[PDB]
């Protein structure tokens, strides 16, 4: 049993106004059941897109969710994942830089 | 120095539920998706049947469908006459295919996310460290000789031949270029240069100051856009003061020779 490592970053540079893609790339996680949110200031973002599941070399799994998003300086974004080998919700916020 | 491969994921949960999904790379480059859900092997490119005919694709296809119907039966059965002692949850992992020389094969299987099986030579085998019970399934297996048959054929002939196809069908988008677009941003200070939507994948991203390589960059992570290009970045640990004079330098086969330069 694996934890699920969590990475948050854009598309393109992010700059306050313009329309952007944020990415969740999700890795490093057994077994591969996961449950993965992309928030805006802290509520579920509804449209977010999945790529199919896969795994690695060494056989743990990774998937990349992404959506639209617009950043401004007055929006936090986030990432939230559920999953067997933590006992909550683990949460990563858009860094703003990244 | 393409690899093709083709990865199945297993779930079984207890005796009634169980689910099974495959998705194929050929490099980086998704070809194929097939969902548990669906009969039929779903195409994520226009060139993902080859050079393979409309019959030769179904027939290659309906086997395909026999053997994940026949190794879910496989499974439950075997699980029924280990049980109790290999219970459910399960997950199972095949990762199957060829890698591309101006050709070598592989089949590895996974169970709870280690490495046990592989098909090598004419016979399927556990793998030195693999659980003993093992042993007498695979025993048993490798006395199916039309499998093994099969299989064999699958590794040596049908993949390297299809593959062969596959890189001349998908020549453009193989070999496609895709710019990066750079930025920068950031007790000591650690600055940041984020390079994103280059593809293909090598790739050179440098601190710089004047024309001296910064020692210090360290280069993360590869992690994928959702449309096909890589995403990178490369740090710098400096103090203050210092950051006047610096500058993010990114090289790639895309960009025709002139190189992106962001000053600090
Ligand atoms: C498909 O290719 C197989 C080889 O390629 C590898 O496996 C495939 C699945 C891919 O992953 C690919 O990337 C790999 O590189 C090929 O397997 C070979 O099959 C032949 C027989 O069909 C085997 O020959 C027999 O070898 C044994 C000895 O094996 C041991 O020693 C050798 C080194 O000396 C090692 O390489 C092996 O790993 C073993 O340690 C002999 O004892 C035997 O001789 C006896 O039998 C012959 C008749 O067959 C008699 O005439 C003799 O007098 C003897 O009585 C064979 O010569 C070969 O070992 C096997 N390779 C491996 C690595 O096991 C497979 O046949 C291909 N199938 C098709 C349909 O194309
Ligand atoms: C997806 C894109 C693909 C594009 C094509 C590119 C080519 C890629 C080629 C590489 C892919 C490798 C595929 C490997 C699996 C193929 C197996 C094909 C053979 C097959 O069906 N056999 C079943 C059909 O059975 C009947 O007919 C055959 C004749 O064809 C026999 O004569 C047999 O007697 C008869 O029953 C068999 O039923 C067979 O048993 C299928 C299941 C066996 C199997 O493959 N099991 C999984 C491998 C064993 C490893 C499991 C080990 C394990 C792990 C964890 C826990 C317990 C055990
Ligand atoms: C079997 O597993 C599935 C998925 O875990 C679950 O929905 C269901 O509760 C289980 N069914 C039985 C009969 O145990
Ligand atoms: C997966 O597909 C098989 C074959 O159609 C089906 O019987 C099974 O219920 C499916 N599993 C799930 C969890 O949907
Ligand atoms: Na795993
Ligand atoms: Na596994």
């Amino acid at each position: 049993q694996k934890t699920p490592q969590i990475q948050v970053y854009s598309r393109h540079p992010p700059e306050n106004g313009k329309p952007n893609i944020l990415n969740c790339y999700v890795t490093q996680f057994h077994p591969p059941h996961i449950e993965i949110q992309m928030l805006k200031n802290g509520k579920k973002i509804p449209k977010v897109e999945m790529s199919d599941m896969s795994f690695s070399k060494d056989w743990s799994f990774y998937i990349l969710a992404h959506t639209e998003f617009t950043p401004t300086e007055t929006d936090t974004y986030a990432c939230r994942v559920k999953h067997a080998s933590m006992a909550e919700p683990k949460t990563v916020y858009w860094d703003r830089d990244m | 120095n393409y690899t093709f491969r083709c990865l199945q994921m297993s779930s079984f949960a207890n005796r009634s539920w169980s689910r099974t999904d495959s998705v194929v790379w050929l490099g980086d480059l998704q070809t194929h998706r097939w969902s548990n859900d669906s009969a039929t092997i779903s195409f994520t490119k226009p060139w993902s049947q080859g050079k393979l005919s409309n019959q030769q694709w179904e027939k290659l296809q309906h086997m395909f469908q026999v053997y994940r119907v026949s190794f879910t039966r496989d499974i439950q059965e075997l699980v029924k006459m280990m049980s109790p002692k290999e219970d459910y949850p399960i997950e199972i992992q095949l990762s199957a295919g060829c890698e591309m020389y101006p050709s070598e094969s592989f089949l590895h299987v996974a169970f709870q996310g280690k490495y046990v099986v592989r098909f090598w030579g004419t016979s399927w085998q556990t793998v030195p460290g693999a659980p003993s019970w093992l042993d007498l399934p695979i025993k048993v297996l490798n006395a199916d000789q039309g499998t093994s048959a099969t299989v064999q054929m699958l590794l040596n002939d049908t993949c390297p031949l299809f593959v062969r196809g596959l890189l001349e069908a998908g020549k453009s988008d193989l070999e496609k270029q895709e710019k990066p677009v750079a930025w920068l941003s950031s007790g000591h200070r650690q600055l940041v240069c984020h390079v994103s939507g280059f593809y293909p994948k090598p790739v050179w991203v440098m601190w710089m100051r004047g024309d001296q390589e910064q020692q210090g960059t360290h280069r993360g992570d590869f992690l994928p856009n959702a449309d096909e290009t890589w995403y990178l970045q490369a740090t710098l640990d400096v103090e203050a003061g210092e950051e006047a004079g610096l500058a993010c330098r990114v090289k790639h086969s895309s960009l025709g020779g002139q190189d992106i330069i962001l000053y600090w």
